[PDB]
């Protein structure tokens, strides 16, 4: 089922099954990146979670003190630091993709052709509530992986 | 963006703009040679610099000139 | 042959003859006079 | 029109014809729970001024990286620990 | 005028233009364009190419002279 | 005021199985180049986005990424197929710019009306050096 | 606190001032008046 | 005794290598009988360095601190063997080659396409121009005063 | 269907195209204007669907070719062997091979 993006032959897509699937494409569309209608502070909560344990994972058990008693506590502050960091590119991508107050720039339109709500997620403002999200999300997903690892050490692997 | 000059020495062979694949040349008349054409260049702000006009020009040392100048998108030939 | 003769005066040919013939005379000099570093005759 | 048969430049609807799709932005309402959603929208509102934002990030940031690096022994980083070893005297002497 | 104003049909010239390839060597006119409104009617042949393989070139009246040979 | 624009309209576009070379995001914020042709018959033609499409028998239309693919287009088209082209530049926000011919002749036949720009009246070695322009924005060829 | 200097100035410096340089100056290059 | 350098024929470094190469070709020579090829190749290539060391002493060569012949370019006329009488020996055949093959430019120079005669060798016009260049130090030199050598701009 | 489809004499042996280099292209073909002709007579060489547009003449050229490249690795193991009988030890590497 490998005909173009909305079968427009000329535009620099396919709806292969990995695009545009029932499955891949449901997936890529309830997940926090692409749920437009809802404001961008949630998404970036969800995402920074994510991204917050993502990161505690290759910090603690991967890293200069790992073998160490410091290895939770260090990676997951490394892994705080480097949350910060993404919330600080993060933040000067909003500063300087989208200036205070112009319409969001995202596609109006679906595949079925319908004239929907532009995403407020690629606004100022509406960046800057994701920004937030992100860095809340993540340094709280920073120290949840940390409590996990403290209280829960035992059926995770350490090797 | 890129400033094309056509000289006088140009003799009017049309190969310039044959070659030339953004359409930024075009033949008009004139009255300084044999073949009364000469070359133009209106459209220079779809001129990429390629240089296929004057890799294309018999004479002493060119007719056709580019010069290379403010960089734009369609100059830099970009399809993004 | 007239063609024959002007291949053999090609350069690369002629290059290769003219060299081959160059390099046998270095070759039986430094084999007649070997390992010689300076001109003695009225030295 | 966009839909006739095998016709991409409707005039009007550039967007269909230039490509602009939400391809997965789907347009479905919250699915998060009210409580926590406005749990964290009062709890992350302090990170809505993308400066201030930015300014407390890199000043509280270098201010941490500065406490741990400076109260941080030698245990966790050999460097602070010092050489805890005697000196090898060089070639020459010395020199 | 209705006669020849520039060098003869074989006449060896040299070229003063600076910008050519030729510049400071011999020629063979093979032409002359007499209509009195071109500005480069002297079409000169030359032995050896420039970089762009041509042999030819239109040079004016004043960016050319005669050799004395 | 002797050739108008042709205001290229709905037209049905080439058969083709879709293609990564297309329109990218330039399209949704710039210009994208519509070109349009007229086939006498169903023939297969390489496209300038790579891969071979057919091309319809009458009017086609084909919005493909630039200027340069478009003209290199109409190229093959009016050497191998012995075709009359035209192409055009639509801005996105609606305008649709007239751009090939500008005469309803290609640029090699010298048709008078059409006014010489970028002309300069001397040879190419009587341009004043930079130094005689120095801190002027002429820089060395337009006087 | 000497000994200490550097644990504070080379993790603000080789850190901190690529932070606020590298930032300032993707600002200044992602600018429009 | 120049330039600090002792000479060869009364250098003790030198007849070291001498020595130590011939010694190095002898242990290479107890490995096959006195009477085959490769150990007749080998007597034959240790009284070449034998030969070559005792040349290189009576020449007058001067051996230095590491006993290997420095050669003098100065202009000393005991070491006019060494650069000036091969110099002259080099720049006798250079401009040979060099005069035979202006002379044969010019020869075709007068040539409707002459290019295929840079390809296409005319051997018999290069055969009779070949030895033109025995007599380059004379001809080039009034070539010179008459002012054939150098081409004038016109 | 399959057969032995065979033209007789369509070139003729001779020496006249030696003489006359270049003569596979048409450019070539009419002398040395530059020096770079004569990297475009080695470059263009082996070039054989740019000499021809027919496929009959390029397919026995490379038939040929490779013929002349078989003629070259029978010369070479001629050589290989041959060095092998005259200028060799494998008549002693045989009693000890592990050590000669
Ligand atoms: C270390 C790398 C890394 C990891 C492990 C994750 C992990 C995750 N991201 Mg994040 N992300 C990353 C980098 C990363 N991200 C970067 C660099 C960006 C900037 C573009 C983002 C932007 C981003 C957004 C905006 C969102 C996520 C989301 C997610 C989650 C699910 C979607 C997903 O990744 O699958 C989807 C994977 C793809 C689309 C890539 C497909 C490419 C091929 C087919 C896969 C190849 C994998 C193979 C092993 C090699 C998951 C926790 C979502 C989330 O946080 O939900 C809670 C979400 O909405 N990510
Ligand atoms: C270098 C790779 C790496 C390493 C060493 C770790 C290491 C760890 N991960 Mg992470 N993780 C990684 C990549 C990595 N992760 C990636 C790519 C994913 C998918 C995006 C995850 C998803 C993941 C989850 C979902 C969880 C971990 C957890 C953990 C911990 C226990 C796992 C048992 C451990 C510290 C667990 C934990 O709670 O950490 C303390 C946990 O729940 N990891
Ligand atoms: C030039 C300045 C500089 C300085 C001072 C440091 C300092 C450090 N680096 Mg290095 N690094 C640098 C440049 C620098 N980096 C560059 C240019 C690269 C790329 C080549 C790297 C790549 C690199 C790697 C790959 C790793 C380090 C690691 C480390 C830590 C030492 C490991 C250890 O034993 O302590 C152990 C100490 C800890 C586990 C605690 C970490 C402290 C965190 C980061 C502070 C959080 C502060 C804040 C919230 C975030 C920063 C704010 C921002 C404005 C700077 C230390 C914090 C290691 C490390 O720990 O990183 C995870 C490590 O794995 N660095
Ligand atoms: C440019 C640098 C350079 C220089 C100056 C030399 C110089 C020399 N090398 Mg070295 N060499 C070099 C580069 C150089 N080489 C390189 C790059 C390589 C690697 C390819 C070698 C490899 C090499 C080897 C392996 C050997 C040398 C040898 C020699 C010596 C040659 C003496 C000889 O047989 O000539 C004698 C003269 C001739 C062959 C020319 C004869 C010319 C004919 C007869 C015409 C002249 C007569 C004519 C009719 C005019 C007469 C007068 C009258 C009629 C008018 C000499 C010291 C050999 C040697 O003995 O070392 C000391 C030696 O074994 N060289
Ligand atoms: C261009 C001259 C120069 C250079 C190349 C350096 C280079 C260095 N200095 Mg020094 N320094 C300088 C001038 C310089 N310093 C001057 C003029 C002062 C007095 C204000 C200092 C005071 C100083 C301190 C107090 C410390 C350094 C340190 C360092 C190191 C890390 C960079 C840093 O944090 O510096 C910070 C320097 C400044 C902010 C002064 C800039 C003016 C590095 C070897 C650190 C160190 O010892 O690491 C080993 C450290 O703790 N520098
Ligand atoms: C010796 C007799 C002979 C003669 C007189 C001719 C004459 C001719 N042949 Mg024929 N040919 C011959 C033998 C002969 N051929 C053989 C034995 C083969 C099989 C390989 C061919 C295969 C052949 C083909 C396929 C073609 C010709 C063509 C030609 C014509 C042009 C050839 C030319 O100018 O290039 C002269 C080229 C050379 C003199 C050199 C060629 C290279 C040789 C074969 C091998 C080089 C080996 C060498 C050691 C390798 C390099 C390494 C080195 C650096 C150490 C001409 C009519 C061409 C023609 O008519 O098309 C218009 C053509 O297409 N010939
Ligand atoms: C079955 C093997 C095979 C065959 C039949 C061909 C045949 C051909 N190739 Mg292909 N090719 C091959 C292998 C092969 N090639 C390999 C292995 C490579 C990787 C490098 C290439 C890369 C390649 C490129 C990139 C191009 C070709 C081209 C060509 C065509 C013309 C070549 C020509 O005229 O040069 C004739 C022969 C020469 C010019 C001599 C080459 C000189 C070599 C490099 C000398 C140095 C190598 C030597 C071993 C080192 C010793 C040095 C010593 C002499 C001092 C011809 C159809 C060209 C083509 O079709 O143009 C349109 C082209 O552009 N080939
Ligand atoms: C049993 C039949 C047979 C055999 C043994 C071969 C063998 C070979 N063919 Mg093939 N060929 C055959 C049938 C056969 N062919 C048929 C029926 C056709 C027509 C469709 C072709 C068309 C064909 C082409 C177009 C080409 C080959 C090539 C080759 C050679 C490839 C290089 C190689 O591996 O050298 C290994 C070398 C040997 C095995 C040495 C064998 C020496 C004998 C004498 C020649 C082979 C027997 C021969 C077919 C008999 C013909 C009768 C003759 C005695 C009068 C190789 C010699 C290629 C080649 O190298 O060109 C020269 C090539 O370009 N052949
Ligand atoms: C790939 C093919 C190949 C290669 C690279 C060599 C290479 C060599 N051969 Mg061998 N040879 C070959 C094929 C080959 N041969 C074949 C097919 C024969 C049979 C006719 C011979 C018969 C042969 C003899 C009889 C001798 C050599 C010798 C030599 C050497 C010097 C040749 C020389 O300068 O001639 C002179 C140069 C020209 C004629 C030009 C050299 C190592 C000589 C050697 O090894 O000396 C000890 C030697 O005496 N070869
Ligand atoms: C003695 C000696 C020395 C020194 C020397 C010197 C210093 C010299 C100089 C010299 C010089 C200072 C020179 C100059 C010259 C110049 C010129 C100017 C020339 C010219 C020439 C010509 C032109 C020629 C030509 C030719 C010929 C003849 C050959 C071949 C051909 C031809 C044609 C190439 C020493 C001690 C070291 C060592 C020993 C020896
Ligand atoms: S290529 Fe040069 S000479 Fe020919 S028409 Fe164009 S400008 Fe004139």
């Amino acid at each position: 089922v490998v005909q173009p993006i909305n079968g427009d032959p000329f535009i620099g897509s396919l709806e292969t099954p990995v695009t545009s699937s029932p499955l891949i494409a449901w997936y890529l569309s309830n997940l926090p990146g692409y749920r437009t209608a809802v404001n961008p502070l949630l998404r970036g909560v969800e995402v920074g979670l994510a991204h917050g344990f993502f990161l505690v994972g290759p910090f603690v058990k991967a890293g200069p003190l790992r073998n160490t008693a410091y290895a939770g506590s260090a990676g997951s502050l490394a892994a705080a630091g480097l949350v910060v960091i993404l919330s600080m590119c993060l933040t000067i991508y909003g500063i300087s993709s989208f200036k205070e107050g112009e319409p969001s720039i995202a596609p109006s339109l679906t595949l079925t052709g319908r004239k929907k709500q532009p995403d407020q997620l690629q606004t100022a403002d509406g960046w800057a509530k994701f920004t937030g999200g992100f860095f809340f999300g993540g340094i709280s997903g920073v120290t949840w992986a940390y409590f996990l690892l403290y209280v829960l050490d035992l059926p995770y692997f350490v090797k | 963006s890129h400033s094309v000059k056509i000289y006088d020495t140009c003799i009017g062979c049309t190969q310039c703009v044959r070659a030339c694949p953004t359409d930024v040349l075009e033949m008009i008349p004139w009255d300084g040679c044999k073949a009364k054409q000469i070359a133009s260049a209106p459209r220079t702000e779809d001129c990429v610099g390629c240089k296929r006009c004057e890799s294309a020009c018999p004479t002493d040392f060119l007719s056709v000139r580019v010069y290379l100048w403010h960089e734009t998108t369609r100059s830099m030939g970009l399809a993004y | 042959m007239r063609d024959l003769k002007t291949y053999l005066s090609v350069a690369p040919v002629l290059s290769t003859l003219w060299f081959g013939s160059l390099a046998g005379l270095l070759i039986e000099i430094n084999r007649l006079f070997p390992d010689a570093l300076t001109f003695p005759f009225f030295s | 029109k966009y839909g006739d048969k095998s016709v991409y430049f409707d005039l009007e609807d550039l967007g269909n014809t230039t490509g602009q799709w939400d391809v997965y932005g789907s347009d479905a309402p919250s699915p998060y729970n009210p409580l926590q959603s406005k749990f964290f929208e009062t709890f992350a509102a302090p990170f809505t001024k993308r400066g201030l934002l930015l300014k407390f990030l890199i000043l509280g940031g270098g201010s941490l990286l500065t406490y741990v690096s400076a109260n941080s022994t030698g245990d966790v980083l050999p460097i602070k620990r010092g050489p805890q070893e005697p000196p090898k005297l060089g070639p020459r002497g010395k020199l | 005028k209705p006669p020849p104003i520039g060098p003869k049909r074989g006449s060896k010239v040299k070229i003063l233009r600076r910008e050519s390839y030729w510049f400071k060597n011999v020629g063979s006119v093979v032409a002359v364009d007499q209509d009195p409104k071109t500005r480069y009617p002297v079409v000169v042949r030359f032995a050896k190419v420039n970089y762009a393989n041509i042999s030819t070139n239109n040079y004016a009246l004043d960016e050319v002279e005669e050799v004395a040979a | 005021g002797f050739t108008p624009p042709q205001l290229d309209p709905n037209t049905p576009s080439p058969i083709f199985a879709g293609s990564t070379g297309g329109l990218l995001r330039k399209a949704q914020v710039e210009e994208f180049y519509v070109i349009t042709w007229n086939s006498p018959k169903e023939q297969i033609f390489e496209m300038p986005t790579g891969g071979a499409a057919i091309m319809r028998e009458g009017p086609n239309l084909l919005k493909l990424a630039r200027k340069e693919q478009c003209l290199a287009l109409g190229t093959r088209l009016r050497s191998k197929y012995k075709i009359t082209y035209q192409f055009y530049r639509v801005f996105p926000n609606g305008e649709v710019q007239y751009l090939h011919p500008k005469d309803g002749v290609y640029p090699e036949k010298a048709n008078p009306g059409r006014e010489g720009v970028g002309l300069n009246m001397r040879s190419i070695g009587k341009n004043v050096s930079p130094i005689e322009v120095k801190f002027t924005g002429k820089q060395s060829y337009d006087l | 606190t000497f000994n200490n200097l550097p644990s504070i100035f080379v993790p603000l410096v080789g850190l901190v001032f690529p932070a606020i340089a590298m930032a300032s100056l993707f600002l200044h290059i992602q600018k429009n008046k | 005794d120049i330039s600090g350098l002792t000479p060869c024929k009364d250098s003790k470094q030198f007849a070291k290598r001498e020595k130590q190469q011939i010694k190095k070709l002898e242990s290479s020579l107890k490995l096959y009988a006195p009477e085959s090829a490769p150990a007749l190749a080998l007597n034959a290539q240790i009284e070449k360095t034998k030969r070559r060391f005792d040349n290189y002493g009576k020449y007058g060569l001067l051996c230095g601190s590491d006993g290997l012949p420095h050669l003098i370019v100065n202009g000393d006329q005991r070491h006019w063997g060494e650069f000036i009488t091969p110099g002259i020996l080099f720049l006798y055949i250079a401009g040979w080659i060099g005069w035979v093959g202006r002379s044969y430019l010019i020869a075709i120079s007068g040539e409707k396409k002459p290019a295929m005669k840079e390809i296409i060798i005319d051997v018999p016009l290069a055969s009779r121009i070949i030895f033109r260049g025995f007599i380059w130090p004379v001809a080039a030199y009034r070539e010179f005063l008459n002012g054939d050598l150098i081409a004038k701009d016109v | 269907e399959v057969k032995i489809l065979v033209d007789r004499d369509p070139i003729k042996t001779s020496f006249e195209e030696w003489a006359k280099p270049g003569h596979f292209s048409r450019t070539i073909a009419k002398g040395p204007d530059t020096t770079t002709w004569i990297w475009n007579l080695h470059a263009d060489a082996h070039d054989f669907d740019s000499h021809t547009s027919d496929l009959e003449e390029i397919s026995r050229k490379v038939f040929s070719a490779h013929f002349g490249q078989l003629s070259i690795i029978f010369l070479w193991l001629s050589g290989m062997y041959f060095h092998g009988a005259r200028f060799s030890n494998y008549e002693a590497w045989l009693s000890d091979p592990t050590h000669i």
